[PDB]
């Protein structure tokens, strides 16, 4: 198991980034 | 007399100092790992 | 492999950026439909 | 040659006339401290500290000199309002004297200092090259400091020898200098404890002795010695600019919000004790308790002290002012004479009516009338021909009770509306618009422009910081980068370690 | 109008009509202006950073550079090698050419969409409008902070110009 | 340069330009106590910014 | 047998993809936080308990009108610790409190401190002057004045800047009704050092890229360019004589043009940041008093001046019950003030 | 004797231009906050 | 003596830029 | 218009102080040898 | 150094892991909202959790150190 | 007293325009060679 800063650096930004997106997309489909 | 803030402040003091003891017990150990050749 | 330009650059953009035009059409849909669309 | 902006810097490697500049700059500092105390004397109105204290007058120095127990005047009033009182040399006028002649000698120090500036103590006596241990100065400096606080605590605020420092009830009635005992629980931490004040000054000072004595006798570690380019003067300033805006941001955050040292009397009300009705629900703690105790509401408001009134009223809110409207706040709304009473305002049906008061954030406001329970049920219109809460058609009337109307009822609808937008201000007085020429628009007091200068200084002595801190950690690029600056410094992948050759 | 107080009359009037803070070509306006003053700040204190040493420390530094010499005056070099590693390597301009292009084009583009929004708004082509967008499971309108706006918007409304409308809208 | 009687007396107040401790000397004292002053600055910010509240401190004009 | 603070600083060091140093150990944390703790709110976390208002793409609003809102006036100055008196320790009633706000803006403060501090590290790395660092001060003096002095100037958090779109433009016009901040001269220079900064950003770029010395044979001339070169890529002297003769003056000193490129935004912003700590106190620029005594004894004298003023107390009168919802304002319908027919 | 560390001063035609039109200007911004 | 005294300064910085122009330093080049 | 009878004298001393500081040493500079 | 990320994402190896990771965090994303899981870890009021229904009040909070038991107090009073 | 209001700014500039001529006279006196 041999990680980066860099690596490191990018999943902090790209793995919460997804998971927000999938989100964002359900909520398109939420009606009052 | 120790009142719910004063504990809270308790449980933040140790808190931030958690962190810190792990952030620099971390990079110490990477840093020592991976040293820079001379 | 690790090896790279095994899959085209070309072709990762392509679909990347369609991708990100679905993912925002989708947004604009949702502007019109559901919560926040005034209806 | 030098440009403007440089000049200065042909003292750093001349100590003496360092010193003597250094020398000019307190004889200036004092000289204004004396100017600035003789010009408050020359106007300030000593009549009247219920209505007219110095705080509304524009008074900046005074407060200070009260502050640590300079209450008095040469002339026989006091600002508690006192006559024939002796203060001794050590009255307004003595201090300012004092500072008169602090400056001049040290105006005529710094001359000689720029004459005989080549000392011996000043040089290196190895390298002969002029030098300053800047780390056993620090020392020599600390402890001085050390014993100076200690003293001021241990001696001038408990009144063991001294006279003490501005204490008061918690309504700003009743302030005066008395000697304070230290505070040595954990209410010396509270901010508006005076004896914390004085257990800080005994603590603080007797730590800054025995760091003193350290910093005199234990030398900086060559580690930090380097770091901090302790034998760049230069380095000294970068540091000293921090520690005088975290300073300066302090003492604007205690003049904004109130402490033991900000005293309302000196200084005048805080803006939080507006937004909070401070004053108003004291005033109506007491007007409860004596109609508890049988008063008629005529009696239980004339209880109430006019200055406890004058608290009330939005014209003494330091968050009311505005930046070049200058001077004293009588210059604004007027010189208060006397309170008009409590004014209540009833419907035609008889039920008791309250103005909406005005919030600091508004320079006008409407004029908004509710019951107890906050339902509307007057107004002042602007369209009229939808109007149903006008005053006219719901009747209104005003009754005072207490100060100059008391007694008196109102019912023609243009007065009763006059009063009611002197309400939204607070409790309702006369003022003396004439004698200065008063312009009617509120303006700030010593609180609002002390904080305000001090926030100011504090950020731009940021910037200080930051550029002398630069100036002396990059000391050796000032003038330009390496002409032959090897591009495996700047380059990728040359070097392992960044700016390390011999990685 | 021609004037300095004109000009904040003509703004805040632009706002209670057009909505402009919401119209996205004001927006890339403001990108524009603060993204321009960015740059240039930026540009100054890196070439500044990387002056080649011409002088002593009495002298101001820019006695080091004479008009029209040859040579570049700093140290591209330099200056690239601070700014890539401030950021990350390719984040940084090491082509002076595409570097200074980029400094045109940002403030200018900018500008362009912003006088577009001047030139559109004046055909009442508005600010994006989410006046009551969002509405509870019931019907009742949650307020966010674009009704906020409005509310302030309306103020200027209904109080410019307190003489000149005889009739409920303003059409012009 | 020049000699005074109280330039003499000070002397050796200035004698000792550039001398140091070896290495990190009391830097590790240092720090513990810059962490102490940390918590203490903590602490009486809390206490007025009414974050921490304690028994008989009514952070008030009232106390 | 080198110790450990120097074993470390090496690694710290390293010439990496994204460079560390000990400026990163502060940085990376803070500017995270604050990010995320933005991306978050405005995705997940409502304004209704503190302001009465959806701010988040889970309630229906867009990247416009999402927003981090302040917390309620109730709160005060109180830090809002997530573990403090007020949500002890509870992550949700924290977030429906406002503490994200107290989040973003304390870790966004010490996070832009830590970048401060990256530029004077890798300045000194690599040797150069740390100007880049000095013109960063000017952000860093608008977020500490805006987002932190001026909210504790007045009664709390609540009226600092909430951080969305809509929510800053709000700001914007809450300062023009209340404030009358666009009379304000400090104000005025921050409009001049912006707007001038982005004219010298332009006219300079554009400048060098039309006196190019042509250095190449292609019609796209950014190929010939080399980082290395030695001589300069534009004419100086053909720029200078150009700008003389169109505009009357011209830079002729290459240092001192970018210097004043430094200068002139970092010192406008500088300056709104100081006209900023006045509002905090209320000490606003809201009215010239010769104006106002002339024009309230002579109902014919009207300039734009007054004409703005009548503006603001539309604004003050229109937003204020649903912007300040714990003053509880009632306006009946009649005090409003109004125009004719609108 | 002379002190060593004195230097001359100097100010350009152009920082003479700069400066008036610095003070010039701000005079210009200010004086109608001064008469209010 | 306000409207003198902003005409003055107004004047002051026109006769600022006839000289900022016309009596510049000469740029030279070396 | 009723002005505050301290512009006049602020704006002056304004204006003047800082422009003589400039005229001092730019005439000083001229004067120097060259 | 480290490979190029021109290299990286133009490999199959990195195709293979983020053909899975990838779409896994984007359906855990709209799972945390479609469950209404969201909902419950940030305190959002739900469309018909604003107001009980013939209340006409915004439940504002008022008081700085019982605001965690005024909102608790609030989200009882829809029922 | 209700002196002259341009008493002050008269005195000023009185003092202020010849006391600056001079000033200016002195010191590129002293920086000529
Ligand atoms: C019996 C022991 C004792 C007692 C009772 C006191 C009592 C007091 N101390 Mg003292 N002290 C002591 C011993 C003691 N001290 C010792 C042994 C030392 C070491 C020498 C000190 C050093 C010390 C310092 C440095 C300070 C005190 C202060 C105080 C006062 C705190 C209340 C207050 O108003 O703070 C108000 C101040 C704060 C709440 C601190 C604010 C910290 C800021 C927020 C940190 C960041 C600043 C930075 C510039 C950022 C600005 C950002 C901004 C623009 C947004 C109170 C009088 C404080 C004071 O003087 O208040 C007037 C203070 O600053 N003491
Ligand atoms: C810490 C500083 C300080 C503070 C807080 C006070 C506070 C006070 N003074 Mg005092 N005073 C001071 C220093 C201070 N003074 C000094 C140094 C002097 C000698 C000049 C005086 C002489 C003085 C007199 C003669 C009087 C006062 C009076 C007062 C009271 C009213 C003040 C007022 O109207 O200001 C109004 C504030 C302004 C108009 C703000 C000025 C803003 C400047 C001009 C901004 C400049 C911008 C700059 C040019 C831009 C550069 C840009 C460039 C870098 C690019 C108030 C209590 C008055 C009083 O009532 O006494 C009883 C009064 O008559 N003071
Ligand atoms: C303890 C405080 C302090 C001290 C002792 C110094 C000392 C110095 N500064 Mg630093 N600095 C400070 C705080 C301080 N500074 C602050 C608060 C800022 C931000 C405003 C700066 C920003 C700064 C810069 C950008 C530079 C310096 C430079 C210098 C050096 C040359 C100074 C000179 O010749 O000016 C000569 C000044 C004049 C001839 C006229 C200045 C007139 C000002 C603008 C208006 C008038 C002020 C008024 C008379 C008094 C106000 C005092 C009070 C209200 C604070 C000298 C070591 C220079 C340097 O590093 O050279 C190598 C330099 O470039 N300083
Ligand atoms: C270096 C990075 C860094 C920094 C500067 C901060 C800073 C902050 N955080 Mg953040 N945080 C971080 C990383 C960081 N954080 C990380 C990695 C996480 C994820 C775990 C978080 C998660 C987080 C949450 C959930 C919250 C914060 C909060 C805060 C604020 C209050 C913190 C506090 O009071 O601690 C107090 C503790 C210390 C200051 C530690 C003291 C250590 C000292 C130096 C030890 C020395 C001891 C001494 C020698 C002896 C004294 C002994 C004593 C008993 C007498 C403050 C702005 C709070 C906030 O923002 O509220 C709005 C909050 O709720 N942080
Ligand atoms: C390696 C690193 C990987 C990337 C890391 C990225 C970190 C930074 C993240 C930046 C986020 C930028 C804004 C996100 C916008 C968003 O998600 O909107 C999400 C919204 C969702 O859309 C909304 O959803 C609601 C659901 O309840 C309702 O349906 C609304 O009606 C609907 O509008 O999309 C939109 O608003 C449409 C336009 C979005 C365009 C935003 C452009 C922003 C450009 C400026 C960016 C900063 C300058
Ligand atoms: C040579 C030395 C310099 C000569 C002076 C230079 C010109 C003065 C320029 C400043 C004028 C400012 C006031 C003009 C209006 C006026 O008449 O004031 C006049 C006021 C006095 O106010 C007068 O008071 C009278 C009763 O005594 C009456 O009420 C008058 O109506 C009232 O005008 O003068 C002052 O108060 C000066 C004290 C200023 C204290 C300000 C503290 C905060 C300043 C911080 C600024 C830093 C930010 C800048 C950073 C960049
Ligand atoms: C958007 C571009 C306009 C910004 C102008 C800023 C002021 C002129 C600044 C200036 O002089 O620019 C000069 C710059 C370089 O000029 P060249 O001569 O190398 O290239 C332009 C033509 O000659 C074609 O090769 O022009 C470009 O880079 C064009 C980019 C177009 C990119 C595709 C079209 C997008 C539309
Ligand atoms: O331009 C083009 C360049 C192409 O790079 P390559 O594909 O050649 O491979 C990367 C290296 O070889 C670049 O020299 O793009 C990037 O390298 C960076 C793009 C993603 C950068 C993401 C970095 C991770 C986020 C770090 C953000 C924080 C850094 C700033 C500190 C606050
Ligand atoms: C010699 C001698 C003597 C005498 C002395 C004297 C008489 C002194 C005086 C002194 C003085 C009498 C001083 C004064 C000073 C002053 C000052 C130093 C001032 C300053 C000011 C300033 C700095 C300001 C600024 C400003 C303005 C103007 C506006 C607004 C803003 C500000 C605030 C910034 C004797 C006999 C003792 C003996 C010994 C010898
Ligand atoms: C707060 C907090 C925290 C933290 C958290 C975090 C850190 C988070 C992160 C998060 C994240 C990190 C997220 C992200 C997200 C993202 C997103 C959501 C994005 C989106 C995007 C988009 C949508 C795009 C768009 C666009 C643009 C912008 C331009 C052009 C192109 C396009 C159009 C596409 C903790 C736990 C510590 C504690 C508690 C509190
Ligand atoms: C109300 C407005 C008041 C504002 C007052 C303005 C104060 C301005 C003081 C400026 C002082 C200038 O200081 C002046 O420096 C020059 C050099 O620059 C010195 O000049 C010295 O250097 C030059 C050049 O090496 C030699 O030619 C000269 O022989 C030598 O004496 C002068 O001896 C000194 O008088
Ligand atoms: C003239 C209307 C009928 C009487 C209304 C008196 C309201 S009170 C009135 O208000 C003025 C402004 O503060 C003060 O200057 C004055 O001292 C005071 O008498
Ligand atoms: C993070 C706080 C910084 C305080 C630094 C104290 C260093 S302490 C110092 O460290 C060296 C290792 O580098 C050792 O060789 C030495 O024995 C030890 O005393
Ligand atoms: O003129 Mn100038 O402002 Ca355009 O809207 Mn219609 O008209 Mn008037 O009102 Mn709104
Ligand atoms: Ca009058
Ligand atoms: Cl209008
Ligand atoms: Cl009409
Ligand atoms: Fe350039
Ligand atoms: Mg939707």
């Amino acid at each position: 198991p041999i990680f980066t800063v860099r690596w490191v650096a990018v999943h902090t930004l790209a793995v919460p980034t997804i998971f927000f997106l999938g989100a964002i997309a359900a909520m398109q489909f939420i009606q009052r | 007399t120790i009142t719910p803030s004063l504990k809270g402040f308790f449980i933040g003091l140790l808190s931030g100092a958690v962190v810190l003891g792990l952030t620099f017990a971390v990079l110490i150990a990477i840093s020592q790992i991976d040293k820079v050749q001379r | 492999m690790s090896e790279g330009g095994r899959i085209p650059l070309w072709i990762v953009a392509t679909v990347a950026g369609m991708g990100v035009i679905v993912i925002v059409g989708l947004f604009f849909y949702g502007a019109y439909a559901g919560l926040g669309s005034s209806l | 040659g030098l440009p403007w902006y440089r000049v200065h810097t042909v003292l750093i490697n001349d100590p003496g006339r360092l010193i003597a500049a250094h020398l000019m700059h307190t004889a200036l500092v004092a000289g204004w401290a004396g100017s600035m105390a003789l010009y408050e004397l020359a106007t300030f109105d000593p009549s009247d500290p219920v209505l007219n204290p110095m705080w509304r007058q524009g008074m900046f120095v005074l407060p200070f000199m009260a502050r640590l127990g300079v209450t008095g005047s040469w002339s026989g009033w006091s600002i508690t309002g006192e006559t024939g009182i002796d203060p001794g040399f050590w009255s307004f006028e003595g201090v300012a004297l004092a500072h008169i002649v602090l400056s001049g000698l040290l105006f005529l120090a710094a001359c000689w200092h720029w004459v005989y500036w080549d000392l011996e103590l000043f040089r290196d006596p190895r390298t002969g090259e002029p030098a300053l241990d800047l780390p056993k100065m620090f020392g020599i400096h600390l402890f001085l400091a050390g014993l100076l606080c200690f003293g001021f605590g241990a001696f001038h605020l408990t009144g063991l020898f001294g006279p003490g420092m501005w204490v008061s009830d918690p309504y700003g009635l009743t302030g005066s200098v008395q000697p304070v005992a230290p505070e040595w629980g954990p209410d010396g931490f509270n901010p508006y404890n005076p004896g914390g004040v004085v257990a800080h000054h005994i603590a603080a000072g007797i730590v800054g002795i025995i760091a003193g004595l350290f910093h005199i006798l234990v030398r900086p570690p060559q580690r930090l010695y380097k770091a901090l380019r302790m034998g760049n003067i230069e380095t000294v300033l970068s540091s000293s600019i921090a520690a005088v805006f975290f300073a300066a941001f302090v003492v604007a955050g205690t003049m904004w919000y109130g402490s033991a040292t900000t005293p309302i009397e000196l200084f005048g009300p805080t803006r939080y004790q507006w937004d909070s009705s401070y004053f108003q629900q004291e005033i109506n703690r007491r007007v409860q308790a004596s109609l508890a105790s049988g008063a008629t509401l005529e009696e239980a408001w004339s209880a109430i002290p006019e200055k406890l009134a004058f608290y009330d009223y939005i014209g003494n809110n330091p968050a009311k002012g505005g930046l070049f409207r200058t001077g004293p706040m009588n210059k604004g709304d007027g010189i208060a004479q006397a309170w008009k009473g409590h004014a209540v305002f009833r419907n035609k049906e008889g039920e008791e009516l309250f103005v909406r008061r005005m919030p600091a954030f508004f320079e006008s406001f409407p004029v908004i009338l509710t019951d107890k329970n906050g339902v509307v049920k007057a107004d002042i219109p602007f369209r009229r021909a939808e109007s149903k809460y006008s005053f006219e058609q719901q009747g209104v009337t005003v009754s005072f009770y207490g100060g100059e109307l008391n007694g008196q009822t109102f019912t023609d609808p243009p007065t009763v509306k006059s009063y009611a937008r002197k309400a939204i201000f607070g409790e309702i007085f006369e003022f003396d618009t004439e004698t200065l020429n008063s312009d009617g628009i509120f303006r700030t007091s010593p609180r609002g422009w002390f904080t305000f200068a001090h926030a100011v200084f504090a950020l731009l002595f940021f910037f200080g910081h930051i550029w002398h801190g630069a100036r002396t950690l990059f000391r050796d690029v000032f003038s330009g980068i390496d002409p032959e600056l090897s591009p495996e410094q700047v380059e990728w992948g040359f070097y392992q370690k960044v700016g390390d050759v011999t990685t | 109008p021609l004037g300095i107080s004109g000009t904040f009359n003509f703004m805040i009037v632009f706002q209670a009509e057009h909505n402009i803070l919401m119209h996205p070509f004001h927006q890339l306006g403001v990108a524009g202006v603060f993204g321009g003053a960015l740059f240039c700040a930026m540009h100054g204190s890196l070439v500044t950073s990387s002056l080649i040493r011409e002088t002593t420390e009495t002298e101001s530094a820019n006695y080091g550079y004479k008009f029209g010499q040859e040579e570049e005056t700093y140290n591209i070099v330099a200056a690239h090698g601070y700014f890539g590693r401030l950021i990350f390597q390719y984040a940084s301009f090491n082509n002076s050419r595409s570097l200074h292009f980029f400094l045109a084009a940002w403030p200018v583009v900018g500008v362009w969409f912003a006088a577009l929004g001047i030139s559109t708004m004046a055909f009442n082509l508005n600010g994006f409008n989410f006046n009551h967008s969002v509405i509870d499971a019931k019907g009742n309108v949650i307020n966010t902070w674009a009704d906020i706006i409005n509310r302030a918007n309306l103020g200027m409304e209904v109080m410019h110009e307190r003489n000149a409308h005889n009739f409920p809208l303003d059409l012009a | 340069a020049r000699r005074t009687w109280l330039g003499d007396i000070l002397r050796p107040l200035n004698s000792e330009y550039g001398k140091v401790a070896p290495g990190w000397g009391t830097t590790p004292l240092m720090a513990v106590f810059m962490g102490l002053f940390l918590v203490f600055l903590l602490i009486i910010l809390e206490i007025y910014n009414s974050t921490l509240i304690l028994d008989g401190v009514n952070v008030s004009w009232k106390a | 047998e080198r110790g450990w603070f120097d074993i470390l600083d090496d690694w710290l060091k390293r010439d990496r993809f994204v460079f560390v140093g000990w400026s990163g150990i502060l940085l990376f944390p803070c500017a995270y936080l604050a990010l995320g703790g933005w991306l978050t709110g405005t995705t997940f976390v409502t304004s209704w308990y503190t302001h009465g208002l959806a701010s988040s793409y889970l309630e229906g609003c867009n990247f416009l009108t999402v927003a981090v809102s302040t917390p309620a006036n109730s709160m005060g100055h109180s830090l809002l610790l997530l573990w403090g008196p007020e949500a002890q320790g509870d992550f949700t009633r924290w977030c429906q409190l406002g503490g994200l706000w107290t989040f973003i803006a304390l870790h966004g403060a010490f996070g832009l401190i830590g970048f401060m501090l990256r530029q004077f590290e890798i300045a000194r790395l690599v040797g150069v002057r740390p100007y880049n660092a000095i013109a960063f001060s000017a952000p860093i003096a608008v977020f500490v004045s805006v987002f932190l002095i001026y909210p504790l100037g007045q009664s709390s958090w609540f009226f600092a800047p909430s951080f969305g779109v809509a929510a800053i433009f709000r700001f914007l016009l809450f300062f023009q009704g209340f404030h009358n901040w666009t009379l304000n001269p400090f104000h005025m220079m921050g409009v001049a050092g912006v707007l001038g900064g982005a004219l010298l950003c332009a006219i300079h770029g554009a400048t060098v890229e039309n006196t190019l010395f042509q250095d190449g044979e292609g019609a796209s001339t950014f190929r010939a360019f080399n980082p290395t070169q030695a001589e300069e890529t534009y004419s100086m002297v053909t720029a200078n004589r150009f700008w003389s003769q169109i505009f009357g003056i011209a830079f002729s000193n290459k240092r001192w043009l970018h210097f004043f490129m430094l200068f002139v935004p970092v010192t406008g912003l500088w300056m709104s940041a100081i006209g900023v700590v006045g509002l905090a106190l209320n000490l606003r620029s809201y009215d010239f008093i010769s104006q106002e005594i002339r024009a309230a004894e002579d109902p014919e004298f009207e300039t734009f001046y007054t004409k703005n003023l009548l503006l603001n107390e539309g604004i003050r009168a229109w937003m204020a019950p649903q912007d300040q919802p714990h003053e509880n304002f009632v306006f009946p319908e009649e005090v409003l003030p109004r125009g004719n027919a609108l | 004797e002379p002190n060593p560390n004195r230097q001359p001063v100097e100010l350009n035609r152009t920082s003479l231009y700069l400066g008036l039109l610095l003070i010039l200007v701000l005079a210009l911004l200010f004086s109608s906050y001064f008469f209010n | 003596m306000e409207t003198i005294t902003y005409v003055f300064i107004f004047a002051c910085i026109i006769a600022l830029f006839f000289f900022a122009i016309f009596f510049r330093e000469p740029p030279r080049i070396t | 218009m009723e002005v505050n009878q301290l512009g006049l004298i602020a704006t002056a001393l304004f204006v003047l102080v800082p422009s003589v500081f400039l005229i001092i040493l730019y005439v000083q500079t001229e004067s120097q040898q060259k | 150094g480290e490979r190029p990320f021109s290299d990286i994402i133009t490999s199959v190896r990195y195709w293979v892991i983020h053909s899975i990771t990838i779409p896994a965090l984007f359906i855990a994303g709209w799972l945390f909202v479609s469950t209404g899981l969201a909902y419950d870890v940030f305190g959002t009021p739900r469309p018909d959790s604003y107001y009980a229904q013939e209340q006409r009040s915004i439940p504002l909070v008022t008081d700085r150190f019982e605001a965690k038991q005024q909102v608790e107090t609030f989200l009882e009073q829809l029922k």
